């Protein structure tokens, strides 16, 4: 059902499904076709096996600009979370090109932040895996604001926590 | 033994106060001087006996059978705290099972389908803590909420949670005070605070308001906002209005806020919410007034009373499967234990009193 | 009420003047059953915690625990003064005698009160004043009621440069 | 040129007034091959790191990375103001329509160039102003060019006492 405890659970399983499969079945093929690996595949190859814990997985945006509300994928374009690397704590965000061209959005940037605030407060590096195709033009300045709060964290934490950029 | 007059105040200031059944007493004014002034008739045990303070005044933290059970208590109490604030609480590190134990699964069904049927929170806690060992404090006072200690991977933690078994795990004066003071204790001595949530709202009553619930209920929030130790919050079911805010929500600086699918995080109850949002659309078509007011309530709780709305905004970092609560807290404290966070410089804060 | 103020004044470097005349704590089951303990303790927490200049003037009554609470030098007060009309005693004479003189009060049922009420007078005349406390230093001085201001004035002039600090801690743990 | 100035003015406690009006980043291959990605990033680092009063006044143009860079509020500015003649947008209308409206303009090769001109107008007439940002609090207020001085004045009065600081570090690691 859906009003029971067993359905409310089964429901989740359903969500964690289309969630890890936010991009199109074709976008992934294309991605692979170019040799590139999917965002979630970059995280797994990097972090220690089974140490990845995702944050903001079921987050979505709220931009009604240019009818973008018809496509509100879970994750909103980026996979962020924390995990270990060679036994040491590491925080990481992986830009998902198979979603809106992996363009920076409001909720998309907020996540990258939530992770940089966590990586700094707990003193662990921040592996950033990029693929962003550009700013999400529909949201206008909101996407510019997102890039900022991030640039500011890059500075405030420059020299405080290793920050590595993976441009693929 | 006896603790009469101003002397009683030294125990007040200290952290945890342990008492024994009818072997000790605490009181400012003697039972005799009380009668010669008001005319009230009460016996020692009733005025300031162990059972009294361990359930009426909120001054005591434990009631033991005899002096032996007490001494053993304090020893346990000391085993969860550091010898001073300049250090983390002692530890006996031991790797945990990263897989899903048959115990973990048990949670997948702990919450009944009935939004009105209670389940014992202790069970939820005992499933995350090592050896399912849960050391509870003030079990008789403010039963609507549980506060104690335990260990996760050998490292001492602190637990605060709502007890649906009692008064529907509501928040009230006695509860706020109980937890608040506990949280600040766990914070002052670098003990992380795991909190499990399920609260409908604040216990109604003119007595509450008149007895200063506004200035005493904040205590809980101040305690949480002020804290800096690792803060992991688990939402199992109920999450309404200020009650949600108060229970170590992300807006109060929590580090990891989990939420089970069996949880509903909303501004207010669906039953009462609609009576304000559709007060108009309901007036119309008296033809089946309550067959619309009922249809709405259903569409509300089926659309808003869940964690996913919040989950979007990021108010919760994930909607986990009950059976993964332990694997979460474990693999989540390992990171948070290095949490460096501080407050603005000050002689001290100004928490409500 | 007071506790919250003293703290508000402390956090904001505001000197706290306190005038005393308290007999004791309102007797009542209610008080006890309402945590008067964890709540009355707050008042001493504030004072002990404080670091701003503290000037305590006892105008009359000052007994037992109450005394302690009202900015006593035992809580860090910098200057404690007391009028000659003040009475700094561990407790009230009447109730004090019914304790200390139990085996000596029973004797001679004849005049069971002309030996009691008479003995009570001896106490309120020997101990119900400020000179006992002052004797040791619990009070910096006894002064003419009319010199209160002159004291508070010339006093605060010296304490405005008071440097005090509690042990380092994330925060305290005041009884809530 | 600006980077090293904003840092000098910071390291010595000199508030930085910023007046913006920029279209974007000078296009050119030589630029890319010279290091604009890291040599330009300095400007934002200088601003982000800054901890002095930063009052930003936008006079006209404010587009993409250029807006961000020029003392935006997303970098730590204290007061960002904007004249009614400010274009706070993610990009110019000319280019914005090419991407935003590609299939909605492809239709009718003829009557297209007027469908474009129309769009470009509807867009700028509804997006190249400051009011957008003004709703998200990105700019503290849209003023009258006449109140620029009065705003910087009454504003530098409040910020002259601002205490800001970055995480503790041996030193930052700004691009070079």
């Amino acid at each position: 059902d859906i009003h029971t405890t067993a359905g409310k659970l089964a429901d989740l399983r359903r969500r964690i499904e289309e969630a890890t499969h936010a991009g199109s079945a074709r976008a992934v093929e294309k991605q692979h076709a170019k040799g590139k690996l999917t965002a979630r595949e970059r995280i797994d190859l990097l972090l220690d096996e089974g140490s990845f814990v995702e944050l903001d997985e079921f987050a979505r945006h709220r931009s009604t600009n240019f009818g973008l509300d018809a496509n509100r994928p879970y994750g909103d374009g980026v996979v962020t979370g924390y995990g270990t690397v060679d036994g040491r704590p590491v925080a990481v965000f992986s830009q998902d090109f198979t979603v809106f061209g992996g363009a920076l959005g409001e909720v998309y940037g907020q996540k990258i932040v939530k992770v940089m605030d966590f990586a700094l407060k707990t003193g662990c590096p921040v592996v950033g895996i990029n693929d962003s195709g550009g700013a999400r033009i529909q949201e206008g300045v909101a996407s510019l604001g997102a890039y900022g709060e991030i640039f500011r964290r890059n500075t405030h934490a420059s020299g405080v926590i290793p920050q590595i950029s993976l441009v693929v | 033994g006896p603790c009469a007059g101003g002397a009683v105040y030294s125990p007040a200031i200290t952290d945890f106060t342990v008492m024994v059944d009818q072997t000790s007493h605490m009181f400012i004014t003697g039972p005799d001087v009380i009668k010669t002034v008001t005319g009230e008739d009460v016996g020692f045990e009733e005025l300031g006996g162990a059972r009294t303070h361990n359930s009426t005044s909120g001054v005591a933290h434990h009631m033991a059978g005899d002096e032996k059970d007490a001494v053993e208590y304090v020893k346990q109490l000391l085993s969860y705290l550091p010898s001073n604030n300049l250090s983390e609480p002692p530890a006996f590190p031991e790797e945990a099972d990263l897989a899903v134990t048959d115990e973990d699964a048990e949670l997948d069904t702990i919450v009944p389908d009935s939004a009105n049927q209670p389940y014992d929170m202790h069970s939820v806690i005992e499933h995350v803590l090592d050896d399912a060992e849960f050391f509870e404090t003030q079990p008789l006072f403010a039963p609507n909420i549980l506060t104690g200690f335990g260990r996760v991977e050998g490292r001492p933690v602190g637990i605060v949670a709502n007890q649906p078994m009692q008064f529907a795990g509501c928040l009230d004066i006695t509860a706020s005070e109980k937890a608040a003071r506990f949280v600040r204790t766990c914070d002052a001595f670098n003990v992380p605070v795991l909190t499990f949530v399920d609260v409908p709202g604040f216990l109604p009553g003119v007595d509450q308001e008149h007895d200063g619930i506004i200035r005493r209920g904040a205590k809980l929030i101040f305690a949480y906002a002020e804290a800096t130790v690792p803060l992991i919050t688990v939402i199992t079911r109920k999450a309404f209005g200020g009650a949600y805010i108060v229970m170590g929500s992300k807006h109060l600086g929590a580090d990891l806020n989990l939420a089970w699918p069996t949880a509903q995080i909303a501004v207010m109850g669906a039953q009462g919410a609609v009576n304000i949002l559709h007060r108009r659309t309901i007036a119309d078509a008296g033809d089946d007034a309550e067959a619309t007011r009922a249809r709405l309530i259903q569409e509300y709780e089926d659309a808003l009373l869940n964690p996913y709305t919040a989950a979007e905004r990021g108010y919760v970092d994930a909607v986990i499967m009950p059976s993964d609560t332990r694997r979460h807290i474990v693999r989540g404290l390992r990171q948070l234990r290095t949490k460096r966070e501080s407050l603005p410089p000050k002689k001290h804060g100004n928490i409500p009193l």
